[PDB]
């Protein structure tokens, strides 16, 4: 179990790790998160109290090295770093336990919510939709705009989702336009399946870290990111049966975990209408349906 | 965006355009089996592909045979339309390809958009005007042309005749809207209404009556009237 500690809170600012949060009071002594599971990305947020323009945050995995949030007064922000004198992290680490100074990250044993969001979700993928490749974790905040986005401005500061666009050359095989539209399972299997990610994994990597951005930071081009690599599948008529099987899971879950007074902006009716009901994925995906028709008969 | 009453002289202006209308690609009877259930015999169709500017009407003639075999009739017919247009484009020199394509139906906006993949700057562009194109087959000579053909063949016809050597595209133009209104309306009076005066003929290399502009006159006035009583007729006014 691992520790980000904080070397103070001088702005009053809700702090999230992964789908927990908490109030902390300007200059109240807090001073980090411990208990941290190891095996997992995490995700430490912030929302400050005075402005809750731009929530941000940063993507990080333990294994990679010590860090610790420190809040710079010239930009504002609570910013993550990375201590590399071990000695110093872990006797800064140890003092602070001594005082009782830090939240638990209070993990349910019951509860597999967290792995259920990022099972396929790794920090080298993280590294490379995120580039800043000085730091081994990633900031990302609410106005970062898509590679996609910007196609239609600062390239350094871009998510570097992978490009979907289904009335595209990529898309669609010379001689078989109305085959291709149709029915995406060349762009889905050859393209990008075979082609650009590799397997399935990185696929639902993917998938995951653009919801959990859309969620977390209100990241509106990770939003389309998500519902763009869910209707590429549903609009696939061969799609392998383990794929679907293990989409619905990742959905269930999404949509499980969802705020309820989320629901009207981060949920695209067109897309689950179509995903749900009308595609060629329209019954194979059972326990997704389920929840959102209990929890979202409004949307459909 | 959607071409409507706003911006109705672009279509005059020297920017390269075509209308599409694939209303009559796939034509059907319906009719009863011998088991007493309902079938469908397709009969051969066309694409309407149309410069408003000069009159040219590409006419390509959809052939029964497309069809044999296939499923969801009435989808794959915009996909048709779509592939030949896209291999008229193709076809074409550069300096007479179009700069925009606008279909009088928004079903064709994907399956054309699709197929010009390869022509990113030819605009793809619906309308808000009610276009009577269906109402080509109404046009005899047209019509023999499509309901003749024993296989694919493309058409090539001035659907304004020589009307440019004596008026505007724009004129001409709404004499051909108002002609296929009225065709399309009532089709046994606009023909009488064509044909009436036996000393009018068609030239052989032509579409419609060599009327003088006076003639004109007339005639579109009494096309007006047939639009104007079919409409109280079918609305009691
Ligand atoms: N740039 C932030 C942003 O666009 N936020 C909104 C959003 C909508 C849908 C999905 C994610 C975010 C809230 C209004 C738009
Ligand atoms: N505007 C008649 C004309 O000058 N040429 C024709 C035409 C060309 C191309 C498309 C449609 C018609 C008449 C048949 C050849």
């Amino acid at each position: 179990m691992n520790t980000v500690p904080f070397t103070s809170a001088p702005i009053e600012v809700t702090i999230g790790i992964d789908q927990y949060s908490f109030n902390v009071k300007e200059n109240q002594p807090f001073h980090g998160i411990k208990d941290i599971p190891i095996g997992h990305v995490h995700v430490i947020h912030f929302q400050h109290a005075d402005n809750s323009s731009m929530r941000y945050g940063y993507w990080f995995d333990c294994r990679m090295g010590n860090f610790y949030i420190q809040y710079d007064p010239k930009d504002g922000l609570y910013k993550m770093m990375e201590e590399r004198d071990g000695a110093k992290f872990e006797n800064i680490v140890h003092n602070f336990k001594e005082r009782q100074m830090m939240v638990s990250y209070p993990k349910i044993d019951e509860d597999d919510t967290w792995y259920n969001l990022t099972e396929f979700v790794q920090m080298d993928k993280i590294r490379k939709i995120v580039r800043k490749d000085e730091n081994q974790f990633s900031y990302v905040d609410s106005s970062m705009t898509t590679v996609q986005e910007n196609e239609l401005s600062d390239p350094a500061h871009s998510l570097n989702y992978t490009v979907i666009n289904f009335k595209s050359r990529e898309a669609i095989r010379p001689g078989h336009e109305m085959e291709d539209f149709l029915d995406k399972s060349y762009y889905l299997n050859t393209v990008m399946l075979q082609g650009i990610f590799k397997n399935s994994s990185n696929y639902f990597g993917e998938l995951q870290f653009a919801f959990l951005n859309a969620m977390f930071f209100g990241n509106y081009g990770s939003s389309l990111q998500w519902h763009a690599m869910i209707e590429l599948i549903c609009s696939s008529a061969t799609v392998p049966k383990h794929m679907l099987d293990k989409l619905d899971e990742i959905l269930y879950y999404q949509i499980k975990t969802l705020p309820e007074q989320y629901s009207d902006i981060l949920l695209n009716e067109r897309v689950w209408n179509i995903c749900l009901y009308s595609s060629f994925q329209k019954n194979s995906l059972h326990n997704t349906e389920k929840i959102m028709e209990n929890k979202y008969p409004e949307l459909l | 965006g959607a071409m409507n009453s706003s911006n109705y002289a672009e279509l005059f202006n020297n920017d390269i355009k075509l209308f599409v209308d694939d209303t009559n690609v796939y034509r059907v009877t319906v009719h009863k089996t011998f088991e007493g259930n309902v079938a469908t015999k397709a009969i051969n169709g066309c694409i309407f592909t149309l410069n408003p500017k000069t009159g040219h009407l590409f006419l390509k003639i959809i052939h029964t045979s497309v069809w044999a075999g296939q499923k969801r009739l009435s989808q794959l017919a915009k996909w048709k339309t779509a592939e030949e247009v896209s291999a008229l484009v193709r076809s074409l020199p550069k300096e007479e390809q179009p700069k925009q394509i606008i279909v009088t139906r928004k079903a064709m906006l994907d399956p054309l958009e699709v197929h010009m993949l390869d022509f990113p700057n030819i605009a793809i562009r619906p309308t808000e005007l009610r276009l009577p194109f269906s109402a080509a087959m109404s046009i005899d000579k047209l019509s023999d042309v499509v309901m003749k053909a024993t296989e694919p063949q493309m058409v090539l016809f001035n659907i304004y005749d020589d009307w440019l050597d004596r008026i505007s595209s724009y004129t001409a133009f709404s004499r051909l809207t108002l002609l296929l209104r009225a065709l399309k309306t009532n089709e046994e009076s606009a023909k009488m209404i064509l044909l009436s005066d036996p000393t009018i003929t068609i030239k052989s290399y032509h579409l419609w009556p060599s009327f003088t502009d006076e003639q004109w006159i007339t005639i579109e006035s009494q096309m007006r009237d047939l639009i104007l009583t079919e409409y109280g007729r079918k609305y009691n006014v």
